[PDB]
This record gives structure tokens, C-alpha cells and sequence, in this order.
RNA sequence: UAGCGCCGGCCAACUCCGUGCCAGCAGCCGCGGUAAUACGGAGGGCGCGAGCGUUACCCGGAUUCACUGGGCGUAAAGGGCGUGUAGGCGGCCUGGGGCGUCCCAUGUGAAAGACCACGGCUCAACCGUGGGGGAGCGUGGGAUACGCUCAGGCUAGACGGUGGGAGAGGGUGGUGGAAUUCCCGGAGUAGCGGUGAAAUGCGCAGAUACCGGGAGGAACGCCGAUGGCGAAGGCAGCCACCUGGUCCACCCGUGACGCUGAGGCGCGAAAGCGUGGGGAGCAAACCGGAUUACCCGGGUAGUCCACGCCCUAAACGAUGCGCGCUAGGUCUCUGGGUCUCCUGGGGGCCGAAGCUAACGCGUUAAGCGCGCCGCCUGGGGAGUACGGCCGCAAGGC
RNA sequence: AGCUGUACCGGAAGGUGCGGCUGG
């Protein structure tokens, strides 16, 4: 059975991007759209949209890829290298503010889902709050 | 279209070989085979034609490789009507990321062949002779055209990227740029600038080479 | 006043003499049996220095118990397989409660120790003053995205309804033929059988080969397949009855009713055991013949049936179960359709991305992820010892 | 060609019976 829907659209997203595919659908949800929206102001995913397939709403998730690279294996660079899922069912993770993890020195981001929304370390830190750690990405 | 469609440039190979990551080039299945959309030709062949005609500009040389049996002719005709040199016999395995070693034997076809037109051969018995001359038929066999060149060329022309996959794999090493005329059972990442079409079909071969000639004729 | 340990590699620091598998060194790998940079001495050298080494114990290195931060196809490691209790975990939309969660304030969190800044002993060790930090709890207030709970809905999971399909799925009855053996009758005579070649054996009380009748037991040739069914073990003559699982179409009904599962309960090839039958062929042990096993001729258990035990394996795909995503090509079994083809469910080969120590795996994953269970921690001793549970016993856990 | 569960072995440098596996 689908235990986690989160960690599915993750994985989603990455089996996608590993074989440079344009465009994934994954089935829609509120907290999928801010996950998505997160992404996709930090410039990670080229956009989402919401579809309807057999009556059945669905995310369908425009990814984006660097340029053509030169030489042997010409397969363009990618935008996600690595996305994880941290508070996963059966181990949930909760930090406060002064625990808040910094990814790759500032270049990755972590999603946090605080009691002010679902935002990034940086937003949470500037509003001085904590919560769930959903997943970094890089 | 209107010259490619006569030609039959859109009829590619059955759903037996097609490679999936060609399948953004396919327009319909028809009859068991595979047709090519030509629209997309018009628009990749334009691209192609003009990279072509600024390296001609340039300066540069182009490779014309090719060495299916119904190409070899084809080949050979338009790539002698140009400087560019040509491999249409056999392709040597690293006739490019070996290239020092392949110009000596270069230098030796050239040395047998100002030999043999010396009168200074009468010595080495008539055996020895027999063996030097074998010596120099298998090397003007398989490095007529590729005399040509003095260097690394500047481009590479495949007849069939999928036939020629060593000459490609090498092309890739040493940062070759790589044109190809490929089909439905071909890698559409491997050539930088790809001409979607026939392998097949001397019709095809013959219009896609002359005009590519052409180009490189007037563009001099 | 200047000692102490090292100088093969780890590990900074090399020559000579003495000995010659001796005497000895050793933390590991290892040196010594004639020219030893490894033993003993000398000269040099290196490292510390009123200290320098050794033994014992703890943390590290050890990601070598892996929460951070490991694993199970072949290296140690998927339970023999189901059903299922406790537990763990759980789709989409809206509202209430604020339990977990987050934040603010405040009370604690003694001193000493630790940290920072100044000082006093001529410096330091030591000590003094001041400031801050602090995991965790108590009280007050706030937020509601997520997990929880309570309500109201939804159909994408799950389960039913109707119509149809394939199958060595299981149990109980009942009959069909081929073949071996044996008994009776007929006809006919000197071998038959067996081996690499022979022997033991059977046969003049008539064997073998042949024909006819009868008795009994066990297994089902051809189709038969790289096939099909089942959770595994496993399941083939045919007919009937009873019965389990499963697939497809319609998309009609309920509206999360789900997944996994320590114990428990059930099933579990073969070989064995008990109580009664049965016994044709084959055949452990055993008895003879050739030539160490092998091979040949006999032969008890056993193989078969009923009931009750036993519970093991190369019980294997050496791969736990469920769900989702990630190119394809080809062969095949079985449904549906708008039947060149398209769309489901099984069984096989070759291969994208990827994974792997490699072999190889690759939509039937050993790829990428989530949930739950089982198991591993160097080899031998050892599945041994003792204890406990089960068994008539062998033995099993 | 081996291996393996089980059961025997008064010509065990190991053999045989009934099944299973390819790790031939």
C-alpha cells in the first residue's frame, strides 16, 4: 500500500530527472502544490500545473535541465542532483530554530513544514521559528 | 520536402530496430515500417547545413566517413570532388586517438609509391618486389582519401552513426564535433548535428551528399 | 648532577665485530641454518629529558552493534509455507480541539568544575572577581503546516454484484488398457540368463521363445512442451460428485473497511515409528559370483492402503511481504476489443538508465523509494555441552 | 561429477537404498 505520498512524489521526481524526461505527473495534493511551489521559486523545477487525468486531479511537474555538455557522454547537467526525505513515517524529525540544518553551505536548501507554512531554513530562520523537516534538497 | 519525399529520405527501418530516443523524430508507422517526419528534417538539416557551411568558410576540413556497401561509391565520388579526405574501405581502429601511428604507415604508402616509381627497384629480388607491392596495394586500399590528412580533421561526416559506432565513440574522445545521417535505429545524443533520414536507399545518400557538397563548393 | 628507550616495515634514526635453526628477539608481519641494517657487543644516529620505559585497565582509531553511520543471490546473514493476535505503519477534501510539534515570557537548572575577560602569587601550576552558556522540567500566553483526535463528505486503495474463461489445485467414490510376475491348459526341445569379457543362477521334475484362460499388486506410454495449477511441499489414464484459489469484461453497490505481523494455530517431499491390512516389480541391511569400490544373480525392511506420530533438506529463484515510479525488442500460455493491430494477467530469453567486489540483475530488479517482520558481528571447538520444551524412539526446537 | 536430508553398513581410505539441487 502507498504508506507515504511525500516520499513517492520525491522519488517521482527523481527517477524522472535521472532519465532526462521533460514533464512527470504525480496525483495532486494541498501539501504536494507547496512542496512544489517551494521548488519551484528556488528555480529547481521549470514549473507546475495542475491536470485532471480520468477525472482524477493530478500535478503534472515541467523539470529543467542544464546545457549539452561536450565530449564522451553528452547527457546535460542537472538542476536536482540529490533529494532526500528526512521525517519519514515511523521516525518523524522535529527541530527548533537553532537546529535547523544548512545544506552544502548555503547552496542546497531544506523544506521545512513550520507553524507559519511550509517554507525554506532560510525563510524559517529569518521568522525565527521551527517545525518538521520534510527534505533537503541540492 | 518536395525533393526529399521522391527520395525516399522518410522511410526508415521496421518497429523491429527503432531506438526510443529517436521516437521524437517519427512522425507515423505505416505498413510495418517506420516513417520519418520531414518537417523536422527541413528544420535539422537547415541548422546542420549552416554549421557546415560556416566550418567551410572557416577553413576547416570535414572527414566523410561511411563504409556500408551501398555508400562506399557515394562516398568516394563526393568526397573526391573536395579536399576532404575519406574512409570508405575499412575505419582502423583509432584512426583519430591513434593518429601519430597511422601517419607513419601514411608516410610509408608514400615512400613505396615514390619507390616503385624509381628505376632503383631492379635490385630486392623479383619475390621481394612481389611482397612490396602486396604491401602497397593493401595500404593505398585502406588509406586512399585518408592521405589527405595532415591533422586532426575539424568535423566528421557519418553515413551511418549506428554501423560506424568506433569512428563516433573516438569523434566524442577528442572533442570532434560529429555529423550524421541517421535512421530510426540510431542514438539521437551521440551526434552533435544530426540529419534525420535514410542510411539506405542510394537515392538518399546520393541527394543529402551532393547538396552537402554543393554547400561546401560554393561556401569556398 | 644526565639519564632512559629505540635504529627491518609500520615508525624518525646504519655500519663493523661475535654467533651460526644455537644463544636469543617478538606488538603484528616475522628474524637466526656463514658475508644477519631484526640476536649479543661497539661506534655513530634518532626521540624525550629528572625523567625514560614496561605491565594492567578505559576511550579512540573500530563506520568492527552503523541514531548521526552497516548489512543478508554467491563472502556470516531471508524464517520451509500459510492464517492471523498484540504491536508498528496508513488515500483525497472541509471544519472543531490544540494532545505531539514550534515560539515568546518567566521559575528552576546550588557552589566548585568547564568557557570567556580581567587580575594576585617575580611566570606557570594554583587561586580570586565578574559575565555568559547550558540539555532537561514547572507556570502563563500564542500558532495550526505536519502527526493525533472528533465530526462531515469523496472514489484513485480494498471488498462485493452480474456475465464469462483456463488449469496434473484438493478430497471421495467408480472403472480402462499396455506391461512384469505367478498358476492352469496346449505345442515343442536343449539351452536360457547375464557381462567389457565371464561367472553365480534357472533348466531333461521340460527351462527360454509361442498361443489361450485366470489371480494380484503397483504405475499411468503417445499427447507432453523452454507447457499449466498451487502459499510452499508438491500435483499427470478416464468418468462423476463435493470443494479452494484466480483472470477478464461491465464500471453496477459499500466508501479507507488497508499493509505487515513477535507469540498462537494449521500445512509440510523423502527417509523413519506405532496399530491392522497388503505385497507384482524394484530394493538398504544381508547372502552368494567375478574383479579394492564398481559390475552380476538373489533378498528382509521399505516402497502401497487406513488411522495416529515424526517435522528435516541443495524445503533453492541459496533472492521475506505489500505499494508506487524508471527505454525497449523477441518467444510463449490465457481473456477482451473497434482483430494488419490495440488492451489485461501469467511464464521465458536479450538489453536503456541505474546497481554490484566481480559474476551478473535489469517492469518477474539484485534500479529509485516508503511501511512491517526475520536474521548477521572472524574461523575452529560446535549445532557440541548444560538447562528448558516436544517425541514411543531416532531425533527436533 | 559432486553435494545434501534420512536409514543402514561383522570386504568403510567410504559404500548402498529412497528423494532433492547444480554450487558439473
Amino acid at each position: 500500500m502507498l504508506t507515504d505520498p511525500i516520499a513517492d512524489m520525491l522519488t517521482r521526481i527523481r527517477n524522472a530527472t535521472r532519465v532526462y524526461k521533460e514533464s512527470t505527473d504525480v496525483p495532486a495534493s494541498r501539501f504536494k502544490e507547496e512542496i512544489l511551489r517551494i521548488l519551484a521559486r528556488e528555480g529547481f523545477i521549470k514549473g507546475y500545473e495542475r491536470v485532471d487525468v480520468d477525472g482524477k486531479p493530478y500535478l503534472r511537474v515541467y523539470l529543467k535541465y542544464g546545457p549539452r555538455r561536450q565530449g564522451p557522454d553528452p547527457r546535460p547537467e542537472q538542476v536536482i542532483h540529490h533529494i532526500r526525505r528526512i521525517s519519514k513515517p515511523g521516525r518523524r524529525v522535529y527541530v527548533g530554530v537553532k537546529e535547523i540544518p544548512r545544506v552544502r553551505r548555503g547552496l542546497g536548501i531544506a523544506i521545512l513544514s513550520t507553524s507559519k507554512g511550509v517554507l525554506t531554513d532560510r525563510e524559517a530562520r529569518k521568522l525565527g521559528v521551527g517545525g518538521e523537516l520534510i527534505c533537503e534538497v541540492w | 520536402v518536395k525533393e526529399l519525399l521522391e527520395a525516399g529520405v522518410h522511410f526508415g527501418h521496421e518497429r523491429k530496430r527503432w531506438n526510443p530516443k529517436f521516437a521524437r523524430y517519427i512522425y507515423a508507422e505505416r505498413n510495418g515500417i517506420h516513417i520519418i517526419d520531414l518537417q523536422k528534417t527541413m528544420e535539422e538539416l537547415e541548422r546542420t547545413f549552416r554549421f557546415i557551411e560556416d566550418l567551410a568558410m572557416r577553413g576547416g576540413t570535414i572527414l566523410f566517413v561511411g563504409t556500408k556497401k551501398q555508400a562506399q561509391d557515394i562516398v568516394r565520388m563526393e568526397a573526391e570532388r573536395a579536399g576532404m579526405p575519406y574512409v570508405n574501405q575499412r575505419w582502423l581502429g583509432g584512426m583519430l586517438t591513434n593518429f601519430k601511428t597511422i601517419s607513419q604507415r601514411v608516410h610509408r604508402l608514400e615512400e613505396l609509391e615514390a619507390l616503385f616509381a624509381s628505376p632503383e627497384i631492379e635490385e630486392r629480388p623479383k619475390k621481394e618486389q612481389v611482397r612490396l607491392k602486396h604491401e602497397l596495394e593493401r595500404l593505398q586500399k585502406y588509406l586512399s582519401g585518408f592521405r589527405l590528412l595532415k591533422r586532426l580533421p575539424d568535423a566528421i561526416f557519418v553515413v551511418d552513426p549506428t554501423k560506424e559506432a568506433i569512428a563516433v565513440r573516438e569523434a566524442r574522445k577528442l572533442f570532434i564535433p560529429v555529423i550524421a545521417l541517421a535512421d530510426t535505429d540510431s542514438d539521437p545524443d551521440l551526434v552533435d548535428y544530426i540529419i534525420p533520414g535514410n542510411d539506405d536507399a542510394i537515392r538518399s545518400i546520393q541527394l543529402i551528399l551532393s547538396r552537402a557538397v554543393d554547400l561546401i563548393i560554393q561556401a569556398r
